[PDB]
């Protein structure tokens, strides 16, 4: 959905920091904190909540800023791949952003018991990407 | 918090929150050694520049998102309309200002972005095999604005996801309510068409739906208010 | 305009009767013509929650010796006050060697002759002695006990190699000098049921102080 | 408002309330002429002294208080608790963040104190004549932590009417919602058993009753974080 990842396609090579933003959109009344945790590649999703707290992790309290932004330290697609017969440059470097309500949803009589949040993301300024590879499922019709 | 005036035309609004001037330039006029050097274009000052409000909308939980079309909006309002009409060319800037009166009970986020030569295209029959093209009430809107039909894809076959890429900024009802925008004269040419050629559309949808417990006031004002920045004409008729 | 009074020294000086052992001839109690009293500053009733207003504590300690019939009379008889350091073995008879150990400070003394008096060090290996303890030493039965806040032990008995021919008693007073206190603590509001541990009547929980009818009446 | 990192850690936090640091002393280091100047205790900094978030507790109109004892609580909890069990000995200074969120429509106040060498004492059997010893989760909760059975006499018979006499602070809703305490290493010796003896105990209790109208959030989730200072270790094991 990013603008980030429709770029991607036309290349086959990448490698830099991201950087994901979110965006608390609910009642300006309510408050808690979420508790946001990257999991380098390799490690796997945490078990729960704690084990994830001693990973690298963010508290998000939404009572304070309705923002925070979280970045990726590293991220390469170079490890290349020959699977069906289709040779395939993928990732294996898929880090994983998890996230827990570190506390509950709070709010005061008045107040919807539900809100929504807005993922927005791009890279940093080392982004990079390698070999022009045109590729796509739309095309124009005859 | 105060309040600033162009003319007869007086708005109250907040002290000075964070304003998106699109593509990083300013609304200017155009020099001298030019394509009509001789039709010196007349560049109004007076009432023709200052602050229109347009009929507010009222957000609703279903709402889908507004659109206007620009210059268009204003060819019909006022002494703006005037000059865009009776004159052959026209290049002109713009401030828009956006907000909404909610109370620190309701919930929502608007995108506010606008978007050069803002195509619209319709749904082509359904199945895809009908070349229906988009009507003049949905072309051109005037200051009444139209609603959105595929917000997801802007009723023109591009990701909204995506809309952040144009001159763009937020309304999130737990933090700001008021929304500002300048926007310079940006087309293939000095000048051009008021009644033809809309070189660009105001573009606010609702991304995070509105929403509030039974009791509080169920729809919430829009209010667009905008102003026309180093307007010029050229070609009375 | 002074304060000498709400010092520390001030407030805990005073010699007060800790210990009072009872050697009569015939009787259930000290069949022995002996006894050993491992010191325990609770002795004196009161001393316990003043002392437990502060986490740590630090001090030394004179003591002074009473000793008569039980009639509060003076006899001529001579007596044995040994005090046997922490780590020291007690004795377990009128005749166990330990008496005789030379590292067992002994003093003697006629009934006559006026009060023994001596002064004891902060034993403690410890910084200083420590009222609460939160914890175990490397459910249980072990929890909040801080044993290096023994001072020792005072072992008494009639000189001699047979038992002596008066009932006698023996009272012990302590007058604790130099005293320093760290981190102070809520004062006891419900009643000890222990020497060891904290453990109150989860019944008979009583308020602080007396209670009234209405928040509006005197 | 502003966030400040350790490590990996992020938690977002107001400006910079009152801190309370109790005794009016800081978590400092040990010097080289002790009682272990041969082994060097090794002092972390990387990973083991950074922000540890809680398992938010719930507060309720019934709550009695909570308590959390220490070291006890992080020698279970990560890298930290690493260090804690496989080492001999330990002393650590700490910073303790306690914080509520509740809308301006809920009252409470809860008193945040420290207290050394937190003796817990139980029933007794009722009568008073059964010597009942404390269990091991009553003695050392862990990071769930323990509620008070008789918070009027801190379940120890002491007076909670006199806590205040501790490195304390208070949480009065209508006011405030964060307390900050830091703690200094307090005991007998220099060093001691990070897994037998528990310097102290974090206390919080609702001295005020939590209470609001029917409709608003029940429960108030507390977040205690806390981060270790000037942590040392000796005789790994």
């Amino acid at each position: 959905s990013t603008l980030l990842g429709q770029l991607c396609g036309y290349y086959t090579q990448w490698s830099g920091s991201l950087e994901v933003t979110f965006m608390f959109t609910g009642s300006f009344m309510a408050t808690g904190k979420m508790l946001i945790a990257y999991t380098p590649p390799g490690g796997p999703l945490p078990k729960d909540r704690a084990t994830a707290m001693l990973g690298t992790h963010v508290i998000w309290d939404f009572g304070l800023q309705s923002s925070v932004t979280l970045v990726i330290p590293w991220i390469s697609n170079t490890h290349y791949r020959a699977h069906a017969r289709d040779g395939v440059f993928d990732y294996y470097t898929t880090g994983l952003v998890s996230i827990w309500y570190q506390t509950n949803y709070v709010v005061p009589i008045g107040a919807p018991n539900t809100a929504y949040i807005i993922a927005l993301a791009a890279a940093q300024k080392n982004f990079t990407m390698k070999l022009c590879k045109d590729a796509s499922d739309i095309l124009q019709t005859g | 918090v105060a309040q600033l005036t162009i003319g007869n035309s007086t708005i109250t609004t907040q002290e000075a929150a964070n304003i998106i001037v699109g593509y990083g330039e300013w609304p200017s006029y155009c020099s001298d050694s030019d394509a009509t050097a001789v039709d010196k274009p007349t560049r109004p000052d007076v009432s023709v520049n200052r602050f229109y409000t347009l009929d507010t909308k009222l957000w609703e939980k279903s709402s889908k998102g507004w659109y206007w079309k620009f210059p268009d909006v204003l060819t019909e309002t006022g002494v703006f309309g005037q000059n865009a009409q009776f004159h052959y060319l026209y290049r002109s800037g713009f401030c828009i200002h956006v907000q909404c009166n909610a109370s620190k009970f309701h919930q929502g986020a608007l995108l506010v972005a606008v978007l050069p030569e803002y195509v619209i295209g319709t749904v082509a029959g359904g199945t895809g095999t009908e070349d229906t093209h988009p009507p003049y009430k949905q072309t051109q809107p005037g200051a009444d604005g139209f609603e959105l039909q595929h917000p997801y894809v802007l009723d023109a076959g591009i990701p909204i996801s995506q809309l952040t890429v144009c001159p763009h900024q937020w309304i999130n009802l737990r933090t700001n309510n008021c929304a500002t925008i300048i926007v310079p004269y940006i087309n293939a040419l000095p000048f051009d068409s008021a009644l033809n050629h809309c070189n660009f559309g105001l573009l606010v949808v609702p991304i995070s739906p509105l929403d509030y417990d039974q009791g509080a006031t169920p729809v919430i004002p829009i209010t667009i208010t905008l102003a026309p920045m180093c307007s010029e004409f050229a070609g009375l008729r | 305009h002074s304060t000498a009074e709400t010092t520390l020294d001030s407030f805990f000086s005073r010699a007060g009767l800790v210990g009072e052992i009872d050697l009569p001839l015939k009787g259930t109690t000290n069949p022995n013509g002996y006894a050993n009293w491992d010191i325990d500053i609770t002795g004196y009733a009161q001393m316990r929650r003043k002392v437990e207003l502060f986490t740590y504590m630090r001090f030394d300690a004179e003591f002074t010796f009473v000793a008569c019939t039980p009639t509060g009379e003076v006899v001529p008889q001579l007596l044995q006050y040994m005090f046997v350091p922490p780590g020291a073995p007690k004795p377990d008879s009128r005749e166990s060697l330990a008496w005789q150990t030379a590292t067992n400070p002994s003093v003697f003394v006629k009934l006559s002759d006026p009060p023994a008096q001596v002064s004891v060090p902060f034993m403690s290996p410890a910084s200083a002695y420590q009222w609460f303890y939160d914890g175990y030493p490397t459910k249980d039965l072990e929890y909040g006990a801080m044993p290096n806040n023994m001072m020792g032990t005072f072992s008494v008995r009639t000189v001699g190699t047979s038992k002596s021919k008066y009932p006698l008693v023996v009272r012990i007073y302590m007058r604790m000098k130099h005293v320093r206190a760290w981190i102070p603590r809520p004062m006891r509001n419900q009643n000890y049921l222990f020497k060891a541990n904290p453990n109150y009547a989860g019944n008979s929980i009583k308020p602080t102080g007396a209670s009234r009818t209405a928040i509006t009446t005197l």
